């Protein structure tokens, strides 16, 4: 028999896995603070990793990987990916970044921006933080002053980065979306990719000559359904799957889903994920860890992807729980702890 | 070096402490004339911690015999291993006790009491470094429960900074002689909370189901549940009298076990109890020995919580597969541990196996579910106490009722506080 | 030459002790009856190995260590074992009865009737020093002896050597290993009141170097011999500098200048690299690159704990046997590229490195076979925090609940020293995290 | 990746490699201890006036 314990009770996924692993009748969950577990559903902030692996004769598993909010913090992904030569300055699939304080890259940021404007090309920017949740401290301007002007009214640290002007709307309805991927990475570093993502829609016409209205411009399912009027015409909670998604494309462009977009979408996780491996892979470690991740992605009107932001701790699509969810529990957690056809595609490295 | 001081008063704990005697003479290589006839000097190594080295190369018990009628001591004086005691530390009134805990406390074992402790006296003074005491008795009667408890107080007054451990059989309506034993019982018990180190609750009712359901003895008899405690209290000493993995004093091993100082009556158990030449497996001795039908509190360690929790092992087996054991308990257990007391679960082995198996095992468990056996005597002393039964046996030696009030009340507090960390 | 005074404390400072001079004396040729041939000064010294030992008219050479036990069982076998003759009795001493695993037994009530006889014994070594150094103290954390007569006679010793530096090993407790409950307790309160009187201290965690004997030395159940043989090795590793010729840490105070930057934070994290089982018939020799690549693997340090999620303020790398620098700098500039090193904004990321040609010397029959190099590593890095976590919370939640708190205060001791001593190692904490996270 | 400080002897060598650059007094010792062994002292007393009740 097997024990593990809760410590994030907001997690949706993870309600769902604990469920599962009693219905299994070979799991027990212990309380809160009980070291003698197996499995840890950790807390989002200030695991505490330094105590796990030590309880003898116990093989402990953790279901974050220490150090892998350098990936799923905007300011901390932008400096990784400058910084680092596997992603370098010139990257291709994640768009110009600075980060700006209330180090600090605000010179640099004028300075593309003076060759920006100057040249007459596109000079929209979107400004945004870690620390800035529910779409609030989000604003998108083609002025300088007025971005620099925001970031310091906030208290937070904040990343300035290029506003996809060109993004690819489906149609009918002039809208944009954006891509949520989810990728399980075991104890072994297994990069597993779930083969059903979701597109988080707007349900309002794209209006590239006001900003303002941030609601056709943010694909956020809370702000279409606060403020969207047409939230869920199109499509049920404004929410599209694959199967709907790839037969638009061979409809409307002749192509598919797999070749147009998921390939650069396989490339650019195994890019992320391998960078860091180094840094917290638990392969030779006394515990060991796995994590759920969430990949959100932009499409351009030439099918290019980008990279948007990468989350820590993502809920799933409510249609999607079950399978998901059960997904976790085969390949992340009974992996290592047996008991008495598959919906992950595995990007090899 | 490490000198223990044994101390066995009135019937039950003179007819237990010379089966204890036999059984560890037996293990040591001792014959019933203290000369050594053994194979090992494994058996020698630690001898002295329980017995002092006469010219002649006998060996002598480091041991008092106390009662307030001759009867049981001659029958000692005759027994099997009878020779071996030494004759001065045989300490014997004529009128007994009457199965009253006021003429072992108060009247007539007050009047020997000196005496006894001019013998641990002499014995004490001959140790190169004492240890500390240890006292079998029973508590539902006269001498071993008054004048026992008597005793454990003077010896404290004189030697303050000594350990002092007890082996206490606790009376059962099941298995009984008078109905007095729960006034007795729960008189002494307030002693016990003060004036204790370590006290081994062993309940006659547990070791009767033992005898009768595990054992398949009809008819047990009081020798029949002897043979369960000399046995327990042979597996329980161990890790003193031979080499082995714990390098502890007395005083080290109960500031490990004893986390609060009332808190230190303890559930012993062992295994194997078997009806017979079949190997145990580490897996069965294991889960034998956390199985409250090999524990003779007869409390449910499911009703409450492990504060501390010991195991020795005895005979040649894996240490590897003894760890993983004691890991699977633990899991299957994980709620009857309390969290606040880290590692509170440790074993020990010892190569040595007692005399007849080839391997066995010994739990020392410091459970919150030993109130159940505080409730059952409170049960039965306000039974009584509420109709003021049977107290001019008590009365008539000078007691007054005040003493049963505040001795009632001290024992539902001990009741009260085993509750409140069970609760933590 | 400038002579070192090492003091064992308890039983697992004795054992240790005992197993240190047993592979010193291998190392130096000295023979258990204290001769040593090499040796044509007799009777007279000034070489590096007489910084440990010094040397009668007879030509024995003495080891310049005492011994304490609050109980004699541990030093009486000191007494009658194999090196016997290398130690004279004034430097063995014995109580009667132990301090039961208790803090507050060892400091106050033991403590304080032997305290001064300890200190004669060492006033005796000191007498014979030409230029005394300081001390190396071993002790663990656990016991009533080794926590609490240790923080004693570091006390006393910054009062009657005030300008000698003294260096701790200290043994950080594992359940794998013990059988006590309470060393939680002994481990905070003789941190907090050791602190100020270290100037650095190299802890080992019995659970590591258990771990190690189980995996690379195929011992199923080590005891604690297995585990004083690797911990002996460890020790020469980064003790060899002071008795052999060299120009890396070749005295106590160069530990403090090369390792510690910040006096509370002087608890350097020691890997060892390889340990390789004797019994193995077939082993191919592992090169230097590869032994110094094992410097970043937590499965060989001597605390458990995740370097690449802290930061670096030194590091020293000690190797012993066929090394050339040519090929330490090759795998340090390979290991960089591949591994994850930051050291602070504020220390240059660097390496002290110190090479001594003989190779390690082992025990015959011991566990470890013989290799052609090895390296200890001696790094100050912010993760060796995880270790005072891992204590501070145990400590948490028995003291929570005052557990096991009267044997303490039954000593003399006052409820107020634990919070005292755990409100220290919370600033301790707190250090570690501003040195070590952005 | 530079070396410095490069030390040569029979024994060994040693060298430097740089990749990037940047109490209490003994009368209060006896306190401590004399007042322990008050407390001590004292807590004896009371249980030996225990006794005596
Ligand atoms: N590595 C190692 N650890 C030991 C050894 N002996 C004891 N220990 C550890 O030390 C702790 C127990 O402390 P001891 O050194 O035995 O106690 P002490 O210093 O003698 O003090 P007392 O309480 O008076 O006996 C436990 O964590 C043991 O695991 C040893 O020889 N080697
Ligand atoms: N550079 C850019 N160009 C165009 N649109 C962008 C953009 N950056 C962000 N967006 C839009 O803003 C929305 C939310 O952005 P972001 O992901 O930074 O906020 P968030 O982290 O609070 C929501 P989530 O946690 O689901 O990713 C995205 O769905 C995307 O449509
Ligand atoms: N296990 C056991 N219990 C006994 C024995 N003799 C008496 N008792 C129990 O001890 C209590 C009686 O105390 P006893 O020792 O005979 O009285 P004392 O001589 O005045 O101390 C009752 O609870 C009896 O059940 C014995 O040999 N073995
Ligand atoms: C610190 C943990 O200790 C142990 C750990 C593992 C296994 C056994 C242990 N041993 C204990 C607890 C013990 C005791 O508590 C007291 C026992 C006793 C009782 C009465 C008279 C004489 C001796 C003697 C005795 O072994
Ligand atoms: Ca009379
Ligand atoms: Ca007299
Ligand atoms: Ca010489
Ligand atoms: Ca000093
Ligand atoms: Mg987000
Ligand atoms: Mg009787
Ligand atoms: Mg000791």
């Amino acid at each position: 028999m097997y024990t593990f314990v809760v410590r994030d009770e907001n997690s949706s996924v993870y309600a769902e896995v604990s469920r599962l692993l009693l219905a299994t009748g070979q799991w027990k969950r212990l309380r809160k603070d009980n070291p003698r577990f197996n499995l840890m559903l950790g807390e989002r902030n200030r695991l505490p990793f330094g105590r796990l692996g030590h309880e003898p004769g116990l093989v402990q598993l953790v279901n974050y990987y220490r150090g892998a909010d350098k990936l799923c913090r905007k300011a901390s992904l932008v400096k990784l990916i400058k910084t680092s030569p596997e992603l370098s300055e010139s990257c291709t699939w994640f768009p110009e970044s600075y980060v700006i304080y209330p180090t600090d890259e605000r010179e640099v940021f004028l300075a593309a921006y003076n060759r920006r404007r100057e040249g007459r090309e596109g000079n929209v920017w979107i400004a945004k933080s870690s620390a800035g949740a529910k779409g609030e401290g989000i604003l998108i301007s083609s002025e300088a002053s007025e971005l620099l002007d925001f970031i310091d009214e906030q208290g937070q640290v904040h990343v300035i980065q290029k506003y996809l002007e060109k993004p690819l709307l489906l149609e009918p309805g002039h809208r944009k979306f954006d891509i949520r991927s989810w990728v399980l990475v075991d104890h072994l570093y297994n990069i597993y990719l779930y083969r059903e993502g979701v597109l988080r829609t707007s349900s309002e016409p794209y209006n590239s000559a006001n900003f303002q209205d941030k609601t056709c411009h943010l694909t956020n399912h809370c702000i279409q359904k606060e403020y969207s009027k047409n939230y869920g015409r199109y499509e049920e909670g404004n929410e599209m799957f694959f199967e709907e998604f790839n037969q638009y494309l061979m409809d409307a462009l002749n192509t598919t889903l797999e070749n147009s977009i998921l390939l650069q979408i396989k490339h650019i996780i195994r890019s992320c994920l391998m960078c860091i491996e180094p840094a917290i892979s638990t392969k030779h470690l006394h515990y060991q860890s796995f994590q759920l991740f969430g990949f959100d992605f932009m499409v351009d009107e030439e099918l290019k992807v980008w990279l948007i932001e990468v989350n820590g701790a993502p809920a799933c699509a409510q249609k999607l729980y079950a399978e998901l969810c059960q997904g976790i529990v085969d390949v992340a957690i009974s992996s290592v702890f047996p008991l008495a056809t598959s919906i992950f595609i595995k990007l090899h490295h | 070096m490490r000198e223990i001081v044994h101390i066995q008063a009135g019937q039950c704990g003179n007819q237990i402490g010379a089966k204890f005697w036999e059984v560890i003479s037996d293990e040591h290589g001792i014959d019933p004339t203290g000369s050594y006839h053994g194979d090992s000097d494994l058996q020698l190594e630690r001898i002295n911690v329980y017995y002092n080295e006469a010219t002649g190369n006998k060996y002598v018990p480091r041991a008092i015999l106390v009662d307030l009628e001759p009867g049981t001591m001659d029958s000692v004086r005759s027994g099997p291993f009878g020779q071996i005691f030494r004759p001065d530390n045989f300490v014997f009134g004529q009128s007994g006790a009457g199965n009253n805990w006021a003429k072992g406390h108060y009247t007539e074992g007050a009047e020997l009491v000196d005496s006894v402790l001019d013998v641990v006296r002499k014995e004490s003074e001959s140790c190169d470094c004492l240890q500390g005491f240890q006292l079998t008795h029973s508590l539902g009667g006269g001498t071993g429960s008054g004048m026992g408890t008597l005793l454990i107080s003077k010896i404290r007054e004189e030697y303050p900074d000594r350990i002092m451990n007890t082996f206490s059989v606790m009376p059962s309506p099941k298995v009984s002689d008078t109905v007095v034993e729960p006034y007795n019982a729960t008189l002494s018990v307030h002693q016990l909370v003060e004036n204790t180190d370590e006290t081994y609750c062993i309940d006659n009712e547990a070791l009767y189901d033992i005898c009768f359901r595990t054992l398949k003895l009809t008819t047990p008899t009081y020798g029949d549940l002897n043979h369960l405690v000399s046995a327990t209290m042979s597996g329980v000493t161990t890790c003193l009298r031979f080499p082995g993995q714990l390098n502890a004093d007395l005083r080290k091993l109960a500031v490990n076990m004893v986390p609060f100082p009332r808190l230190h009556f303890f559930m012993p158990g062992f295994a194997p109890l078997t009806s017979q030449y079949r190997a145990l497996t580490v897996p069965e001795l294991t889960q034998q020995m956390f199985d409250s039908k090999n524990m003779m509190a007869a409390c449910d360690p499911r009703h409450g919580r492990y504060l501390t929790v010991a195991a020795i092992f005895r005979g040649r087996m894996s240490m590897k597969e003894v760890d993983e054991q004691m890991l699977n308990v633990q899991n299957k257990n994980s709620s009857y541990f309390v969290e606040w007391i880290p590692n509170n679960v440790k074993t020990a082995v010892c190569d040595i196996p007692p005399r007849g198996l080839k391997m066995s095992a010994t739990f020392i468990g410091n459970s919150t579910a030993i109130q159940e056996l505080f409730k059952r005597i409170s049960e039965q002393f306000t039974a009584m106490f509420r109709r003021k039964a049977f107290l001019h046996w008590y009365t008539g030696e000078g007691m007054d009722e005040m003493e049963f009030t505040e001795a009632e009340s001290n024992m539902n507090d001990l009741v009260s506080e085993y509750q409140q960390y069970q609760d933590a | 030459m400038r002579e070192c005074i090492s003091i064992h404390v308890g039983q697992a400072g004795v054992q240790i002790g005992n197993a240190c001079w047993e592979l010193y004396c291998l190392e130096h040729g000295i023979q258990p009856d204290g001769q040593m041939p090499s040796d044509k000064t007799i009777g007279g010294g000034d070489d590096s190995f007489n910084t440990f030992f010094s040397e009668t008219g007879a030509g024995k050479h003495v080891p310049r260590a005492v011994f304490v036990d609050l109980e004699p069982t541990v030093i009486d076998e000191v007494r009658t074992g194999t090196y016997r003759q290398l130690f004279h009795p004034e430097q063995l001493i014995t109580g009667k009865e132990d301090a039961a695993n208790n803090y507050a037994r060892g400091h106050y009530t033991i403590g304080k009737e032997i305290i001064d006889l300890v200190l004669d014994r060492i006033r005796k070594l000191a007498d014979q020093c030409t230029g005394l150094q300081g001390f190396l103290v071993f002790h663990s954390f656990g016991g009533g002896t080794g926590s609490g007569f240790t923080s004693l006679l570091m006390e006393r010793l910054s009062v009657d050597y005030g300008k000698k530096s003294k260096l701790e090993f200290s043994i950080y407790p594992a359940p794998q290993v013990s059988t006590a409950v309470v060393e939680p307790y002994n481990s905070i309160l003789t941190t907090h009141t050791t602190l100020e009187h270290s100037d650095c201290a190299f802890m080992v965690d019995n659970e590591a170097i258990y771990d190690i004997c189980r995996r690379n030395l195929d011992i199923e159940r080590p005891t604690y011999t297995n585990l004083n043989r690797l911990i002996s090795q460890i020790v020469s590793s980064i003790t060899a500098s002071l008795r052999f010729d060299g120009a890396l840490n070749v005295d106590l105070t160069e530990f403090q200048t090369n390792l510690v930057p910040y006096p509370r934070i002087h608890f350097p994290l020691a890997t060892y690299a390889p340990v390789i089982s004797a019994e193995k018939a077939y082993h191919e020799q592992l090169s230097v690159a590869e032994i110094t690549n094992a410097c970043f693997e937590p499965a060989n340090q001597m605390v458990k704990c995740d370097p690449r999620h802290g930061k670096y303020m030194a590091c020293c790398l000690l190797y012993r046997g066929d090394v050339v620098p040519k090929d330490v700098n090759a795998a340090i500039a390979t290991i960089k590229t591949k591994r994850s090193i930051q050291f602070v904004d504020w220390c240059p990321t660097g390496f002290k490195v110190g090479i001594n040609y003989q190779p390690p010397t082992v025990v015959p029959g011991g566990d470890l076979a013989k290799v052609q190099r090895a390296v200890c590593m001696l790094s100050n890095t912010t993760a060796i925090a995880e270790a005072w976590a891992r204590l501070d919370h145990k400590f948490d939640l028995m003291y929570a609940k005052r557990a096991f708190v009267h044997w303490y205060v039954g000593e003399g001791m006052e409820e107020g020293e634990f919070s005292e001593a755990r409100e220290d190692m919370a600033a301790l904490e707190k250090d570690y995290e501003e040195v070590g996270v952005d | 990746m530079e070396v410095i400080e490069l030390n040569k002897c029979t024994s060994g060598q040693s060298f430097e490699v740089i990749l990037k650059p940047p109490d209490p007094s003994l009368e209060e010792i006896q306190k401590k201890l004399e007042a322990a062994e008050e407390r001590r002292k004292y807590q004896e007393a009371e249980l030996l006036k225990h006794l005596a009740e």
